[PDB]
RNA sequence: GCUGCAUGGCUGUCGUCAGCUCGUGUUGUGAAAUGUUGGGUUAAGUCCCGCAACGAGCGCAACCCUUAUCCUUUGUUGCCA
RNA sequence: AAGGCGGCCCCCUGGACGAAGACUGACGCUCAGGUGCGAAAGCGUGGGGAGCAAACAGGAUUAGAUACCCUGGUAGUCCACGCCGUAAACGAUGUCGACUUGGAGGUUGUGCCCUUGAGGCGUGGCUUCCGGAGCUAACGCGUUAAGUCGACCGCCUGGGGAGUACGGCCGCAAGGUUAAAACUCAAAUGAAUUGACGGGGGCCCGCACAAGCGGUGGAGCAUGUGGUUUAAUUCGAUGCAA
């Protein structure tokens, strides 16, 4: 049913900042998604995993929902 | 109970005027096994209403029954350890049967110079719905304000 | 976890809103999980019998699709 | 004494004991209520129904505040911690927010040893 | 007179609960297993379907007693259209 | 390689695998002694110490409770540098090589196909699950073998005594390693079967609970029992099942 997103385009890293397929892949309360419900591939998940930690690092993005 | 469901069970009609409900009003007021007198008591009672209300005596007892059957109830339950009042909406097999037990007592608590005198009175007094039955109802209203805190509780 | 009323919004579906949301953050689970200390043997014995499970349910599921009864 | 008309309360429901307090907005406590207030000992407290009957408690300890809107705070995995909600509400209070506000560490330090009971 | 903790007979109990087994076949090196499990159903191991099981027995049920309806036979000490 | 390794970033650094070639030319496998690495706890010196927490203290529980529960709490856990060399250090399964039917995954490369595409066909490495032949006492293992075979190494020889004594070596110590005998018993043991039991679990039924009515426990009396009394207060029946 469901199938990976990166996998369409040719990504050769997970961009830290961009905020447009990061946010989707946080959830409301700051944390990130599983491979598990948003369909993404583990190639891509780890790579995910480390430019939303790049990005809450450097404020772009939030630790949490309230800061 | 618990394995075999069933309905309910059926009463023969009230013999002098056709109903069901005056036949088991007057089967639940029966005590000790005496229902001759039971049936004394209901016929006089409502031909004294007959001529203190309008000569049709069944709307009166029905505008009497109305205004205090109950349509919501409190049930005691237990899931988590905790005492919770359900309010849940009651079948009007139910809704009607609660309603006439109440009566029943109310008129005890009377205290007029015969039973069939207080349970005229009770039936008279719900009419105008000034009545301890409407009192009772009012009551029951108010916890079951007061559940609506316990209508979201555990098996809601 | 934060929720704002909005426009024609009971405090029924408020509530409701605030219970769903608190499963989906999952609060309450991770809270119950650190009240007390548990062993790097015991979350790895947890999870290999979380997993067998899953596993074993897994192509039961597909055994009884496979199989016919009566 | 002092009328301001907007404040917040918090929900701090432990497993034992919850305790209400609603405060203005930059944290001066206008009063608290308690499980073990109410007059319930041991598992009472514990029990919803001792959270329930300390809400009214707290909000009519403040009615001499003029508050009428607030936010609530809710913190603690202890039973009770819906209960206030609708408490504080039928006590006649336009609920603004509802946060949770509960600490949950990035496993930081120890938690204590699992008890065998 | 003692020992029900030596016994026979008799009785209570779970409980009228629905179980307890065998033959042949098959499986297992074997003790044994299967049958008796499983999907339902029933008051029930009651019944059905599936099923390496096919049948069978003791129990369930049935046969015995009473009550509920009618027909026929005899009418006093019972009955009187 | 094992022990193990989890925020993000930078510096130094090891191994693994894949593609297409080039090159050396048996340079290989295994390994007694030897050497190196080796969780946690522990030891030495100097720091650090939030949380947790041996010991210890108090409070409960209990017939007792040097425990389980609660409130506290020092060593230790953290860092640097040494020492220790032990674990259910486990896959309870030595390393290396070859051969032997299959199926579904995960993970990482890589060649292609109208590459149309958010489509398939191959090829490797590593890795879970099920299962065939075979093997196994059985459970089970089953191309990552416990199958079929070869090379070498380690180890075993009934249960206790005992991985203990003595001797050697290592260690600051705790101790580690190598490792007996007398004496004693006729067993100890593994897997599996039927029952029985579980302060194990799932489902189903019963006035078992629920919904109701009427009661008992309160009063008086009748009656039985216990107790007590007496010369005897005859004897039996003591949870439901007196
Ligand atoms: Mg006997
Ligand atoms: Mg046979
Ligand atoms: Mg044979
Ligand atoms: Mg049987
Ligand atoms: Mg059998
Ligand atoms: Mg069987
Ligand atoms: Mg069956
Ligand atoms: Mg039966
Ligand atoms: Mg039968
Ligand atoms: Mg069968
Ligand atoms: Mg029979
Ligand atoms: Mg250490
Ligand atoms: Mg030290
Ligand atoms: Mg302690
Ligand atoms: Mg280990
Ligand atoms: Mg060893
Ligand atoms: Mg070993
Ligand atoms: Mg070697
Ligand atoms: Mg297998
Ligand atoms: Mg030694
Ligand atoms: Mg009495």
């Amino acid at each position: 049913r469901k199938f990976c997103r990166f996998t369409a385009e040719g990504v050769q890293e997970i961009d830290y900042k961009d905020i447009a397929t990061l946010k989707n892949y946080i959830t409301e309360s700051g944390k990130i998604v599983p491979s598990r419900i948003t369909g993404t591939r583990a190639k891509y998940q780890r790579q995910l995993a480390r430019a939303i930690k790049r990005a809450r690092y450097l404020s772009l993005l939030p630790y949490t929902d309230r800061h | 109970p618990r394995r075999r469901v069933i309905g309910q069970r059926k009463i023969l009609p009230d013999p002098k005027f056709g109903s069901e409900l005056l036949a088991k009003f007057v089967n639940i007021l029966m005590v000790d096994g005496k229902k001759s007198t039971a049936e004394s008591i209901v016929y006089s009672a409502l031909e004294t209403l007959a001529q203190r209300s309008g000569k049709s005596e069944l709307e009166a007892f029905e505008v009497a029954l109305e205004n205090v059957r109950p349509t919501v109830e409190v049930k005691s339950r237990r899931v988590g350890g905790s005492t919770y009042q359900v309010p849940v909406e009651v079948r009007p097999v139910r809704r009607n049967a609660l309603a006439m037990r109440w009566i029943v007592e109310a008129a005890r608590k009377r205290g007029d110079k015969s039973m069939a005198l207080r349970l005229a009175n009770e039936l008279s007094d719900a009419a105008e719905n000034k009545g301890t039955a409407v009192k009772k109802r009012e009551d029951v209203h108010r916890m079951a304000e007061a559940n609506k805190a316990f209508a979201h509780y555990r098996w809601l | 976890p934060v929720i704002k009323v909005r426009e024609n919004e009971p405090f029924d579906v408020a509530l409701r809103r605030f219970k769903r949301s608190c499963e989906k953050a999952g609060v309450l689970a991770e809270v119950r999980r650190r009240e007390f200390y548990e062993k790097p043997t015991t979350e790895r014995k947890r999870a290999k019998a979380s997993a067998v499970k899953r596993h074993a349910k897994k192509l039961a599921r597909e055994n009884a699709r496979r199989t016919r009864l009566y | 004494r002092k009328q301001v008309s907007d404040g917040v309360a918090h929900i701090h429901a432990s497993f034992n004991n919850t305790i209400v307090t609603i405060t203005d907005r930059q944290g001066n406590a206008l009063g608290w209520a308690t499980a073990g207030g109410s007059g319930f000992r041991g598992s009472r407290k514990s029990t919803p129904f001792a959270a329930q009957v300390a809400a009214e408690r707290c909000a009519d300890a403040v009615k001499e505040y003029g508050i009428k809107n607030l936010e609530v705070m809710v913190k603690g995995p202890g039973p009770g911690r819906e209960s206030t909600i609708r408490a504080l509400n039928a006590a006649g209070f336009r609920i603004t927010n509802i946060t949770d506000v509960t600490p949950i560490p990035h496993n930081g330090c120890r938690p204590p040893k699992k008890r065998r009971v």
